[PDB]
RNA sequence: CAGGUCUGUGAUGCCCUCAGACGCCCUGGGCCGCACGCGCGCUACACUGGCGGGGCCAGCCGGCGCCCGCCAGGACGCGCGGAGCCCCCGCCGUGGCCGGGACCGCGGGCUGGAACGCCCCCGCGCACCAGGAAUGUCUUGUAGGCGCCCGCCCCCACCGCG
């Protein structure tokens, strides 16, 4: 059975060593190549100040989501052992499907 | 201002016709200036003097016809 | 008092920080103080660049 | 005139079902299709109730009910509603009729520069 | 190919004088008293306005080769800008009731198919396209 | 080319030079709330023609024109709607105007008071009132 | 240009505009991106029918317009070569050459008159033609293209008519007096 | 309609063996060359038949530099999506000159070629990147800001 | 820098109120009231245009279908799917006019508990024919023209950020 997988994380760097893992773990069960959703840019631009007075000056904050595309062909049992196999780095989304 | 025709050329039309023949060019407007034909007259009469085949229209444009006589060569 | 207690419906969106009602900037569902979000912006990962 | 097309002493015998094809696009949708509400249908039983009372009653009807959409048998009563601060007096007629209060109520006072 | 090697308009033009005479569409009576589009204020002058349109959906249609998409699309395709307001003006999609009226009258007259969704060029009307495209080419 | 000059209709003056569409764009000012080809010019226009849209200026509901192609909708006094220009649209605006200064409004007052009437800025936009 | 006017022997006849006039480098149509605000001097190599065309999309309204300006340029051209049995740039060339006013008294309080560089009388030659047309195309019948044309003939001979000649004089006046 | 896997996707087997791209101002074009009777279509629409009719010269260029013989037998499909009707011009012109450089490209003759069209015209073969520029805060464009009030 | 923010907050001193509260809820009004002066804008003044019949290309990035309705919208199901300007062809013809759409009068919808909100259709046709002293921002994909998206939103942008 082929099981979709698919990782947010917020900081490439953290999510660039999770998929480098993702292939050193499901080699043998065939994990799908690493297809990088395009990012989704979380933007909201809100006025520096506490107040409104001096120049309008505006302060963006943009948060980036990165996603990638994973499918393994593997047992029930399997995808298990890949959850507990990959590298397990703090503040990640962990996706098991089918 | 201006004189609006209301399309009244009979007897004068052809006198107005033979004008224009006599001019060496002739465009949509410049009619309008120099008789004073609503522009959109100036087209009607100039239909009827191309089909005649007196002008030859260079170039068409929404706005600009552009003819020069192919007769008055002779 | 039950009756007269809350009778009116109205949304009563607020910051989840400061529970001012104005300027709650709910735009990827974060109810969240314009100046509020100023103050916390870096734990939700937001960057300046 | 005759309101609407509906006589003036056919008017105060019509019901407003009777009138609600022939009245404004808000009334068809308010009555019609949303439907009245508690508040209003007591007022408009409070109404009934005193006109239907008729002991020689100077209630003058006092409303703070602005959204009320005037009703074909009001008419003849005088109503009076909270611009604010104050009730001010609506005597209801023809025209009136499928007209909310706060349109005959004074909210704010002229200028007078 | 074919049609698409024809200037579109060229033939839009010159289709809908065909299918009025083929007797395709025959314009409903809304369509002489009503202008087009919730931004154009004034009715088309054309006269044949209801053919020209018909010949715009139906090769649009065959635009679409496999699209199966439906009368709002095609509406947007003929969509322009509202004026007359102090606001700045903005763009206002075509009335669907006309558009609804030619897709059917299509779909009903068999030169269009309802596979799913909104319509595609039926196997019968794609002979149609074609037929005048070569028409247009000598 | 034949050509008339000024015509009247509804005691307006119309120009003949100008297309049908664009003679008839105002009636009496208050009038343009069809059989005859609309380009023909107010000069190619016939009697005849003129005699039936005089009818269907009279009568819209009669040739196919719409109810909501309609200058009034609802009316006030027989509750249906109906095409009326010239003195009518005069005479019944005053009505209209007659009937909101009978019950006291706030579009009576506006409108006695010159104030625009569902209009917003008064503050900063009214001025040479 | 526009499939037609080869620019064979049309030439300039003034040395100094020559150096800054292009006669040869036209591609079809006046149109291409060619950055010619870069640098410096990049006008020089830049087509002057290109040069006319891009002054027509100014004064706001018909702003950045070219496809609009090249089919005028192109229905003035017609014009042009019908009445004066001539090629239209030939002729585009005398009429930005003499409109340039070769003496302008700026400020350099009083005002001083200083010799004018063969660019800016280039740059100002197809301005004015652009405005002795815009001008005369306003509330009038004559289409912009009409003037745009009827201003190029007078310049090419020198008649004050032309808005040009008329404003190049009275430049090279006012610098005469405050010489 | 932006750097998808749009390029390859319109077209399955009719394999083309010359592969070109022309792309400026968002507007991105990919031009495949199967090299059979020499003719030119972009975007389903003979390249004979432009829809800007004054801009039917500036995309037949190339082919107005060379002579026909190289056009004799390079058929081009062209396939722009994006950008805006004068950059898809702009890009159709990238996109042949592209396709005629790699018929020769091989050979010291892609010089020749690659000569001849630039001196012509700057951008036939090259494409100018400028980009279009940000909105800042406290103004409508990158160099426009609002008026001032006081000073 | 006593520039601004104690009215963003379980940041806060001093302070004020505290049971007919300066606590909180509930209802109705006000911020949008207008002789007038000004600041940021938006739409104009037409034909390098309005009209409007087609072609047709976007990017931050993105849903549609079927009928009913002039529209506005609505019913009903499903996952889908893309501007203006400009381009050609008509048309009007230098006429406050076929420019302009401000106000007004009937209606038809919508959102909400409610317009006093918005949208649309038939009307209606104000100034305005290029703006004095002054002024304001800009040098490449730039000014300008032209559309679109989101924020705050029940509805609504001549706004802001894009």
């Amino acid at each position: 059975q082929k099981y979709t997988i698919i990782v947010v994380g917020k900081d490439l760097k953290l999510v660039e060593r999770y998929v480098k893992s993702i292939v050193k773990e499901g080699r043998a069960f065939g994990i799908s190549g690493p297809c990088r959703a395009p990012v989704r840019r979380l933007t909201i631009t809100t006025r520096k100040s506490p107040c409104g007075e001096g120049t309008n000056t505006w302060h963006r904050f943009e948060l980036r989501m990165y996603k990638r595309t994973f499918w393994v062909t593997c047992g029930g049992n399997d995808i298990s052992t890949i959850l507990s196999k990959t590298v397990v780095i703090p503040g990640i989304q962990v996706t098991v499907e089918v | 201002v201006d004189y609006p025709t209301l399309f009244a050329d009979e007897a004068a039309m052809n006198e107005a016709l033979k004008f224009i023949k006599n001019s060496k060019c002739i465009t949509h407007t410049q009619i309008c200036e120099r008789l004073r034909v609503s522009v959109a007259l100036a087209k009607r009469v100039m239909r009827q003097l191309v089909k005649s085949g007196d002008f030859a229209i260079v170039s068409k444009s929404s706005r600009m016809t552009i003819f020069k006589n192919m007769t008055k060569k002779e | 008092r039950e009756t007269e207690f809350c009778t009116h419906i109205a949304h009563k969106r607020e910051c989840r920080i400061c529970g001012n009602y104005n300027s709650v900037y709910r735009k990827y569902g974060l109810f969240i103080c314009r100046r509020c979000f100023k103050e916390n912006a870096g734990k939700i990962g937001f960057v300046k660049l | 005139p005759n309101f609407r097309g509906v006589e003036v002493e056919k008017l105060a015998t019509m019901k407003i079902t009777d009138i609600l094809p022939k009245l404004n696009a808000r009334c068809r949708r308010r009555i019609g299709k949303h439907g009245l509400s508690m508040k209003h249908l007591r007022f408009v039983n409070k109404l009934r109730l005193r006109r239907a009372a008729q002991p020689s009653k100077p209630k003058i009807v006092r409303t703070h009910l602005r959204d009320m959409i005037i009703f074909p048998e009001m008419i003849g009563m005088t109503v009076s509603v909270y611009n604010g601060r104050q009730f001010i007096p609506v005597e209801i007629k023809p025209p009136m009729v499928g007209r909310a209060l706060r349109e005959y109520s004074m909210s704010y006072k002229i200028v007078s520069h | 190919s074919s049609v698409t090697r024809v200037p579109a308009d060229v033939f839009i033009n010159s289709f809908a004088a065909h299918l009025k005479n083929r007797g395709i569409i025959k314009c409903p009576a809304f369509t002489d008293y009503v202008k087009t589009g919730v931004s154009r204020q004034y009715a088309p002058r054309d006269a044949d306005w209801f053919y020209i349109k018909a010949a715009s959906v139906i090769r649009h249609f065959y635009i679409s080769g496999s699209h199966s998409i439906g009368v709002a699309g095609l509406a947007r395709k003929y969509s322009s800008l509202q004026k007359g307001k102090t606001t700045p003006h903005h763009t206002k999609r075509a009335s669907c009731k006309v558009i609804r009226s030619i897709v059917s009258q299509f779909l009903g007259q068999k030169l269009l198919i309802a596979g799913e969704r909104g319509r595609h060029i039926s196997p019968n009307g794609r002979k149609m396209v074609e037929d005048f495209a070569e028409g247009l080419q000598k | 080319n034949d050509y008339r000059d000024l015509l009247r209709m509804f005691n307006t003056n119309i120009q003949g030079k100008v297309v049908l569409e664009c003679a008839l764009v105002g009636i009496k000012g208050i009038g343009r709330r069809a059989n005859i080809d609309v380009h023909k010019r107010a000069g190619e226009l016939t009697a005849a023609e003129e005699d039936a849209l005089m009818k269907v200026l009279e009568d819209p509901l009669s040739h196919g024109i719409p109810a909501w192609m309609l200058n009034r909708n609802n009316d006030f006094e027989s509750g249906k709607d109906m095409h009326i220009l010239v003195n009518t649209i005069a005479s019944t605006h005053r009505a209209d105007l007659e009937r909101l200064r009978k019950t006291r409004c706030e579009r009576g007052v506006r409108h006695h008071h010159n104030l625009k009437v569902r209009g917003q800025h008064t503050k900063s936009t009214g001025r040479r009132g | 240009l526009f499939n037609k006017w080869p620019l064979t022997d049309v030439k300039c006849q003034d040395e100094s505009l020559e150096a800054y006039i292009s006669i040869d480098n036209h591609s079809f149509v006046p149109h291409s991106a060619g950055r010619w605000s870069a640098k410096r001097f990049r006008k020089a190599k830049c087509p002057v029918v290109e040069r006319l065309t891009n002054s027509l999309m100014m004064h706001g309204r018909n702003s950045g317009k070219k496809l609009m300006a090249m089919k005028t340029v192109g229905e003035a051209f017609e014009l042009i070569n019908l009445y004066t049995g001539k090629n239209p740039v030939q002729v585009l060339v005398d009429a930005v050459a003499n409109s340039g006013p070769r003496e302008d008294s700026c400020r350099i309080v009083r005002r001083q008159s200083v010799d004018v560089s063969p660019l800016r009388r280039v740059n100002i030659g197809i301005y004015n033609i652009a405005t002795g047309a815009r001008k005369a195309a306003f509330r009038k019948v004559r289409p912009f293209a009409e003037c745009l044309a009827e201003e190029i003939m007078n310049a090419a001979a020198g008649a004050d008519k032309s808005y040009a000649i008329s404003q190049r004089n009275s430049v090279e006046r006012i610098a005469v007096s405050n010489r | 309609d932006l750097l998808e896997r749009n390029d390859i996707e319109v077209r399955e087997r009719d394999k083309y063996t010359v592969h070109t791209l022309g792309k400026k101002k968002n507007s991105v074009a990919v031009a495949f060359v199967k090299a059979g009777k020499g003719d030119i279509l972009v975007n389903n629409v003979p390249l004979a038949l432009v829809r800007p009719e004054i801009l039917r010269t500036k995309v037949s260029e190339p082919i107005m530099i060379l002579g026909e013989s190289l056009f004799k037998g390079l058929d081009m499909n062209i396939k722009v999506a994006g950008g805006g009707h004068v950059s898809q011009i702009y890009a159709v012109r990238q996109a042949i000159s592209r396709g005629v450089l790699a018929s020769v490209k091989d050979e010291a003759a892609r010089s020749e070629l690659r000569a001849k069209l630039v001196s012509y015209d700057r951008q036939l073969v090259v494409s100018d990147p400028r980009r279009c520029e940000a909105k800042k805060f406290g103004g409508r464009g990158a160099r426009a800001r609002r008026q001032k009030s006081y000073r």
